[PDB]
């Protein structure tokens, strides 16, 4: 619903999503949060980097899960 | 070194293919038995001459000197040959550097000899350093 | 020599070459020496001493 | 060796670290658990890099919270190829029944555990001494294993060697004694060892200790190899490195009385030629 | 009883990071203190590699002026296996976050590469507090001191010679990007205490220090530092007619290190070749 992603630093950011909302929708959220675009950023949850194609059906929490922001270079 | 003594067994099991003349009188075999023989030398020496490296591994000063720079120039011995003199210096130490190292072997020695006494006589040696500083 | 030094588009270019090849085994042979024999040079080179010093 | 433990020094600042930080967040010293990883090669301990394993201890009684251990298994086997699960280590005196527990617990992972006891409210010269570890004693009735403690050794590495050095005092106090002092502390252990060998020999002389015929032998070529380098070239050689640095002190203190010339000049032209 | 550098407070560091100071004013890092442990793992890992790339992440602090490090992991290497362990960070029970990256230069000096100041560039502009290690294994091997590189960059679109030892290919990397970072002073601390009394072990040596073999161990590394010196006192020179006191200092630091070494000698010349003549 409104869960918290933290950077490597300890930055925490709040966003507010819906359940069905994508993964995509998450980094642009974190995009009008910061500016990081979406390719240079990636997103962990329980140690294993999200898939760029799920709705966030196995990732309910309800109660506010805490994401792991990463920065990388364009493509590797 | 590799004397003669110790090689006519071996030139009874080699192939008859491996006793062939390399053009020169020398069969195959002792062949790679003098270069092997200049190698091992080129540890015991600082430096010899033409002459006193023949009277060691025959082969007096014609082809002496030739083997010599034949290993070199393809990496196998370093050294480098003075034909005026003719003497080929091997490997020399910088007089420093070998300071350090027998200064390390010195303090090993006394470590090596350190371990002795102890296991000879743990309860004379326990006691013994404890009031030594005090 | 009839069949190698016979044109002309070989026989000039010759020269070129016997020198070096013997550039090459001069240089190899010099590579683990610190003094050398200029006469022992040419012995090695089957040229003679005059032309040793001039190569 | 006799029994092939070989402790490496990065385990000891990793267990001081770990202690100090606890120590730092919860106010007072607290007792903490590790594991010690390596290479094993039939008859070799080799400890190396050692982390957390933080698990519980709670009041008087250790949980099995080996699951985090199990999971940290597969993170550290992504950086270290070579390195396996060995033992574990504790802060602390004497071995105690609440070690014997922790011990019994760590014999289901591995066959062949160790016990670290790096003691920190020590207060005597010599290092505490690493790992107390056992080939477990059986009894007929219970076990109650104990532990025998065998030695250790402190096997380095070039890096680790450089790394140590430069924590190390080296270069308030001024760098000339603080360059000074661990020339001063090696020359005195050194000075130690030689004085406890001439007093064996002194002993031997006397008769307090019995005739080792090889003893004194190797003395003997100690003493005869003590002229170390006493050669002409070694002679040149050195003069021409204190030739050399002496240049070098030269240039510098030239430097040195340029930069306070250049002062000097800066706060006349300011007092006398007010242009 | 010093020490203070542990005992993690939380609510000065949130205070700290929510201020943002360094915003307003780019050179306010200047001080990087790396921790005993950090160092030693660093150089673990980077001579673990030989001359193979290393690179991992270092955990640490900010206070004031100062960049605080006291804890330093590897990394697996590109892929998602460096992703993937980078949740340690946060998995393990420590209270020092992450502040910066540590990267090896096996042979190729310690300066920043122009992808490294890149990254470091998107580091500082999405991770405010962030600096690079750029220590190199072959130098410290060879010489036996520890290089450090600590390296923070400039801001997009903004602006405002030590280790110069690379002879021929990347010097031309060198020239390009070289106003596109600052070296930070680094200044070691030790926590005393328990690693005080336990660094004894070094004294356990006690023959590397009799034999050290000093004045050639680095005896490039002194001729660098006089090159380098040289342009610095050229430099002190054209601007004169205060560069000449950091010449100055660099000029006895050099010849402090000399003569150390000399004194070495002598000591060693004293104890062995003196005796039984
Ligand atoms: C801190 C890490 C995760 N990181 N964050 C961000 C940023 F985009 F977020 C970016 C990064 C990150 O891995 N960068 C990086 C870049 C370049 C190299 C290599 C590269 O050029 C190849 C030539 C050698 C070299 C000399 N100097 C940097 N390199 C490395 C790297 C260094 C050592 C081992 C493996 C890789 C890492
Ligand atoms: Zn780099």
């Amino acid at each position: 619903m409104l869960i918290k992603v933290k950077t490597l630093t300890g930055k925490e950011i709040e966003i507010d999503i819906e359940p069905t909302d994508k993964v995509e929708r998450i980094k642009e959220r974190v995009e009008e949060k910061e500016g990081i675009p979406p390719q240079q950023q990636r997103l962990i949850y329980s140690g294993k980097q999200m898939n760029d194609e799920k709705t966030a059906a196995d990732y309910k929490i309800l109660g506010g899960s805490v994401l792991h922001l990463v920065l990388a270079l364009r493509g590797g | 070194i590799i004397r003669g003594n110790q090689l006519q067994e071996f030139a009874a099991m080699l192939m008859p293919h491996q006793k062939a003349t390399t053009a020169d009188g020398s069969s195959i075999l002792d062949r790679a038995v003098i270069e092997h023989n200049l190698l091992s030398a080129s540890k015991l020496y600082n430096n010899i001459t033409f002459e006193e490296l023949g009277a060691l591994l025959e082969i007096p000063a014609a082809k002496a000197e030739k083997i010599a720079s034949q290993m070199i120039t393809e990496g196998r011995m370093n050294g480098f040959i003075d034909q005026i003199d003719g003497i080929v210096h091997f490997e020399t130490r910088e007089a420093l550097p070998t300071w350090d190292k027998q200064i390390q072997s010195l303090c090993f020695q006394v470590n090596n000899l350190l371990e002795k006494i102890s296991q000879t006589a743990p309860e004379w040696t326990a006691q013994a350093m404890e009031a030594q500083m005090a | 020599h009839s069949n190698i030094m016979d044109d002309p588009f070989i026989r000039e270019h010759i020269e070129e070459l016997l020198r070096n090849i013997r550039t090459q085994v001069l240089i190899k042979l010099i590579k683990p020496y610190t003094r050398i024999h200029i006469p022992f040079i040419s012995k090695e080179l089957n040229i003679d001493v005059a032309d040793v010093e001039s190569l | 060796g006799s029994v092939s433990v070989a402790l490496h020094p990065l385990v000891i600042l990793n267990i001081s670290d770990h202690w100090i930080r606890m120590r730092s967040q919860e106010g007072r010293p607290v007792q903490v658990i590790g594991a010690l990883i390596g290479k094993q090669e039939g008859r070799n301990i080799e400890v190396m890099n050692s982390f957390e394993l933080l698990s519980h201890t709670v009041e008087e009684k250790i949980i099995i919270d080996k699951e985090y251990y199990y999971t940290k298994e597969e993170q550290f086997k992504q950086v270290f190829k070579e390195l396996e699960f060995l033992g574990w280590y504790t802060t602390g005196g004497p071995p105690d029944p609440s070690d014997i527990h922790v011990h019994k617990q760590v014999c289901e992972i591995i066959e062949s555990p160790l016990f670290l006891k790096l003691n920190p409210m020590t207060k005597h010269t010599d290092l505490p001494v690493s790992v107390f570890e056992s080939v477990i004693d059986i009894i007929n009735g219970e076990a109650t294993m104990l532990f025998a403690e065998l030695t250790y050794t402190l096997a380095t590495e070039e890096a680790e060697r450089i790394g140590v050095d430069h924590v190390a005092r080296m270069t308030e106090n001024s760098t000339v004694a603080e360059h000074l002092i661990a020339q001063h502390s090696a020359i005195k252990m050194l000075h130690s060892r030689v004085k406890l060998i001439l007093e064996y020999v002194k002993a031997s002389e006397a008769g307090e200790v019995p005739f080792n015929h090889e003893i004194l032998r190797e003395a003997y070529a100690l003493c005869h190899c003590l002229p170390v380098l006493s050669t002409d070239k070694f002679k040149t050689d050195f003069y021409d490195q204190c030739n050399d640095v002496g240049l070098m002190a030269y240039l510098g203190t030239i430097t040195k009385t340029c930069n306070t010339m250049n002062q000097f000049v800066n706060k006349f032209n300011v007092l006398y030629d007010r242009q | 009883s010093i020490d203070e550098i542990y005992k993690y407070d939380k609510k000065q560091q949130q205070e700290i990071l929510a201020a943002k100071p360094w915003t307003k004013d780019h050179h306010y890092f200047k001080y990087c203190k790396i921790s005993a442990l950090a160092l030693l793992k660093m150089v673990m890992h980077a001579r673990s590699g030989g001359n193979l790339e290393v690179m991992g992440l270092m955990l640490g602090k900010v206070d004031g002026e100062t960049m605080i490090i006291m804890d330093s992991f590897a990394l697996p290497v590109a892929y998602e296996y460096m992703a993937a362990y980078i949740e340690n960070a946060k998995q393990v029970g420590r209270l020092e976050n992450a502040i910066g990256w540590y990267h090896s230069h096996p042979g190729y000096g310690c300066w920043l590469s122009g992808i490294d100041v890149s990254t470091q560039m998107l580091n500082q502009q999405f991770q405010e507090p962030f600096v690079a290690v750029v220590i190199d294994p072959t130098r410290t091997i060879s010489a036996g001191k520890v290089n450090l590189g600590a390296f923070r960059t400039y801001p997009k679109g903004y602006k405002p010679s030590e280790y110069q030892t690379i002879p021929l290919n990347k010097i031309e990397d060198f020239g390009v990007h070289c106003k596109q970072y600052y070296a930070l002073e680094v200044s070691y601390f030790k926590s005393s205490l328990d690693r005080k009394l336990l660094e004894l072990l070094w004294n356990k040596y006690w023959v590397n220090t009799l034999s050290s073999s000093s004045l050639l161990t680095n005896a490039d590394y002194t001729t660098g530092q006089v090159f380098d010196l040289s342009e610095k006192l050229e430099q002190s020179e054209a601007q004169l007619g205060d560069k000449l006191a950091k010449a100055t200092r660099d000029s006895c630091k050099t010849t402090i290190e000399a003569i150390h070494g000399l004194m070495s000698q002598v000591i060693k010349d004293k104890l062995f070749n003196q005796i039984n003549i």
